[PDB]
């Protein structure tokens, strides 16, 4: 938003051809320092960098150094190599190197979205509770009444599964326990299924129509993890110089990929970089200034999304030639505009008022629509699959009638299970690979000694008794 | 039932919507925009556009479009690929053909006493393959609907969709009657 | 975040405790059928 | 602020059938038929009297499955193992669909009766979808020009840089642009003029927000006219 | 010049996040915002299982 052409710019002449944030800021600098200025675009179109082994600054910084221009009020980031050749004012705007990715389409809820309002651990506990109540109801009823006197009650193991499943699905079942402490098993399970279903059916329509952004890459660590999505930055820029002179290990992995990339990932202008993001179908990422990134995002077609946060903090500064006399009043002027909220007002005016897209102006999307068959299709899939499975079992059962474990065989079965049940439990209490999570690792046992911070909190195979990296 | 299902798969009058017409033949052209999306009698395999000069003439749809700016996931690829090769409707064709062949085989070859059951098994299974054929068809078309979410397109269903629906209902009732014949033959036995 | 700050993911030790539950109820069901059989033999 | 009144949606006679879509209600009936025959086919299968062990005939199978769907239940319950599988999954089918009905019908009863896409002048400033205009050579045009309120200055900036021109010649042309823009245009006019337009037919204009300021209409004379004090 | 050299090497960022957060004594150490629609947790229904 710094420099742009008006709608009537072809008729207009001189300073009126250029308008924007820095243009109005140039007006405010000129009034407070009492000078006359001429707005010129640098012919090269670069932002300023040293050339490779020629030692000529090219572009905007080269315009300053070789005596061509008197001031550079522009998006020029304050860096070490730029400070050595020419002076900078106190920063007029703060920024960050930030990642730009193609805005992902909102993901539909999956096939199995019906089992989403309860979490994965809950559904497993419900199935385990379902198995548990059915077995207890079997033990209570068929337990030596004091012949078919045992068989007076109809609660076998196979019927007790059916009664418990009938109670869970809120369907009336043919049988009832007809026994004290059989009815206690049924009554508590009835209270169980009352609460659990009521928690399930409380918000089921909301989960089946919610739309979730996938968010492929969060920040730079996830960006380094794959070569599926390329990334690049502007040619002859502070971002390129930052990754070049970086010694941080994550940024070192960036710059190695930056140099060894074919075809070349560097773009001569930001507008080519945004166009590359849009036309690469989400296979390209762009590393750019946060102020530019927020501005590209806030305007239509709004198909670009900023992910995560600023990788580093730097600042745009109004630049003057080294040792110039204009610069120290410009230092005074930037401080005066910061105190008078003019820098506050100009940034708030340009970005917020010129918001001209759906994403910035009204980001929230509200709809209360009917369910569609795409939203609920897995239940139809499971039903047809259940119908096919039921016909298959009946045809197999017809084969079995067309064509019993003995007591010693049954005794063999319970001994194999009892040995298995004891062995599996004692291993589980003994071993320590219960849970995989990021956890307190063991370069040192405490986390408080000279910025240990668990030494970057590595994945940890936690256990019931103790945690292990 | 075999007649209705074979008609429905072959003909192109499944769905009525504003769809790809023949101003863009394979949809790769410049500024053409399908004459601003004229009404199309879309089918299971065809996209012939009515109310136009190219009425009843079309090129097959590709169910995996490029330039729609997506990456297929496991769920996305599975629903498209089933609808692309349309196995669930044509399985309902083949299973209903096998059962109808067994009906002809049932009248001759006396004392087999299981063939009339098998045709009943094929008839109910052809219906079940038909329903999952319908559900795949509806759920796939929800992808890329219109400017509005499944509303602006107004994807009304043609008689071909209703025939395959009618093919399901009568195939089940014939499947019921085959079981009644099979039970009655066992009572005689 | 949406289950990603720690990414708690259970392991084979947790699953073996779940498998230990399934085997233990089954051998409980197998044992009671034996006792029902024994009481039936005692009655006759 | 005067805008085109949003279209008054009519609840249908069959508005109760609205929370699920038409393709869903069709597939439920298809699922109802398909489950019943399979439950019938499994139960009335070959026996090995023994054929009549079940009570699940085809008319009984339809009645049980309807009882399962409507959550009321029926007396007969499936006893064979493959008969229990089909009875169990259809119960699982019912639990999801009927709860999705009741939760969405809760959502269709908790609809906010919203008639204002745009509201008081701050929300006019924060949006780009709807253009807003005023009558030319009028006090309303003069008010936004020499304004110092932050929202009003933002509104005047957009009205200056608008293509096509939002400014209209008369109020009646300003009303006519609102009616033919199908709710994409707003027109800023006086409260009493907004009252009279809203009363008259086709009554498709709706006053929205509140009065931005207070003004008055006064009898006007040339300065130095002798009649000014008797008129006052 | 030296302030710029510390900032460009991430040293000022590394000093900043260290002194505030790590020597801070609060238990949470970070915060986040939940979605309006999120699944139930087992702790939320643990009383029913008990
Ligand atoms: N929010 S912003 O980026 O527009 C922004 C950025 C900055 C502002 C004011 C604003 Cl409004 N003022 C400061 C100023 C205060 C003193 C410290 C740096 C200069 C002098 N510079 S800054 O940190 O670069
Ligand atoms: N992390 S932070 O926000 O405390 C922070 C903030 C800043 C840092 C460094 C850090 Cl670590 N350095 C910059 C510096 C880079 C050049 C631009 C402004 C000065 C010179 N100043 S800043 O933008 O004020
Ligand atoms: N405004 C930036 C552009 C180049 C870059 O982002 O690295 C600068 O001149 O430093
Ligand atoms: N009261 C206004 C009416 C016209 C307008 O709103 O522009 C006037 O006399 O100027």
């Amino acid at each position: 938003p710094y420099v742009m052409m008006k709608k009537n710019h072809e008729m207009l002449e001189g300073n009126e051809r250029y308008e924007g944030y820095c243009v109005d800021l140039a007006a405010e600098i000129a009034k407070h320092c009492g000078f006359k200025y001429k707005l010129t675009i640098v012919g090269d179109g670069k932002y300023g960098a040293r050339d490779a082994d020629t030692k000529i600054w090219n572009g905007m910084v080269g315009e300053l150094v070789y005596g061509k221009a008197d001031i550079a009020i522009a998006p020029l980031t304050i860096t070490l190599v730029r400070e050595e050749v020419i002076d900078f004012s106190k920063p007029f705007m703060s920024l960050g190197i930030s990642i730009m990715i193609k805005k992902p389409q909102k993901s539909k809820p999956g096939v199995f979205s019906f089992l989403d309002p309860l979490a994965y651990e809950i559904w497993m506990c419900i199935v385990f509770a379902y198995i548990g109540v059915s077995v207890v109801l079997f033990l209570v009823s068929r337990f030596s009444p004091y012949q078919s006197s045992e068989s007076t009650n109809e609660f076998g193991i196979f019927n007790s599964l059916w009664f418990s499943l009938g109670a869970f699905m809120q369907q009336g079942c043919d049988i009832s326990p007809r026994s004290l402490s059989g009815r206690i098993v049924g009554g508590v399970w009835w209270f169980f299924t009352l609460i659990i279903i009521s928690s399930y059916t409380a918000n089921l329509a909301a989960f089946l129509t919610v739309e979730r952004m996938v968010s492929p890459i969060e920040s730079a660590e996830d960006l380094s993890k794959q070569t599926e999505i390329a990334y690049g930055t502007l040619d002859s820029g502070s971002t390129k110089e930052f990754f070049r002179r970086s010694k941080i290990a994550v940024f070192d992995k960036m710059w190695t990929y930056m140099r060894s990339a074919e075809p070349s990932v560097f773009v001569r202008t930001t507008a080519e970089g945004v166009a590359r993001v849009r036309k690469s179908k989400g296979k390209y990422a762009y590393l750019l200034e946060s102020t530019m990134n927020e501005y590209i995002e806030q305007r239509k077609p709004c198909d670009t999304m900023k992910v995560g946060g600023n990788l580093d903090s730097k600042g745009y500064g109004i630049a003057t030639p080294k040792g110039s006399s204009l610069g120290t009043p410009v230092n005074l002027a930037v401080l005066k505009l910061s105190e008078q909220g003019v820098l506050d007002k100009l940034k708030n005016k340009w970005w917020y008022d010129k918001g001209e897209c759906g994403a910035k102006d009204s980001g929230s999307k509200e709809k209360t629509s009917a369910l569609s068959l795409s939203n609920v299709a897995g239940v139809f899939y499971i039903l047809v699959g259940g119908l096919g499975l039921a016909m298959l079992v009946a045809l197999i059962e017809f084969c079995y009638k067309s064509r019993l474990f003995d007591r010693g065989v049954q005794m063999l079965l319970t001994t194999v299970g009892a040995f298995a049940a004891f062995s599996l439990m004692t291993i589980a209490v003994g071993t320590d690979y219960w849970l995989y999570s990021r956890g307190v690792c063991k370069t040192k046992s405490v986390s408080e000694d000279e910025t240990s911070k668990k030494n970057e909190e590595v994945m940890t195979h936690s256990g019931l008794w103790r945690t292990c990296c | 039932a075999f007649s209705l299902m074979t008609i429905a798969v072959g003909t192109d009058y499944w769905l009525y919507s504003r769809g790809v017409c023949k101003t863009k033949s394979v949809s790769e052209d410049e500024t053409s925009k399908k004459n601003e999306e004229v009404m199309t009698h879309s089918g299971l395999w065809r996209t012939c556009c009515l109310e136009g000069n190219f009425k009843g003439l079309c090129k097959q749809i590709d169910h995996f479009p490029e330039d729609a700016d997506y990456e297929a996931d496991t769920a996305e690829y599975f629903l498209r690929a089933v609808r692309a090769s349309s196995i669930f409707p044509i399985l309902s064709v083949i299973l209903l053909f096998m059962g109808g062949l067994c009906i002809a085989a049932s009248e001759f070859y006396k004392t087999r006493h299981n063939i009339i059951l098998s045709a009943g098994i094929f008839f109910v299974s052809a219906g079940l393959s038909n329903i999952i054929g319908i559900i795949v068809y509806i759920s796939a078309n929800a992808g890329d609907p219109s400017k509005s979410d499944s509303k602006k397109n107004s994807y009304s269903y043609g008689w071909s969709f209703y025939f395959g629906a009618l093919s399901f209902i009568i195939a089940e009732m014939v499947g019921v009657l085959a079981v009644h014949m099979f039970i009655d033959r066992h009572k005689q036995l | 975040s949406d289950s990603k700050k720690n990414s708690y993911s259970y392991g084979w030790s947790f699953y073996f405790g779940a498998l230990s539950f399934i085997i233990a109820e089954m051998v409980g069901v197998l044992a009671v059928h034996m006792f029902i059989d024994r009481h039936k033999q005692l009655t006759g």
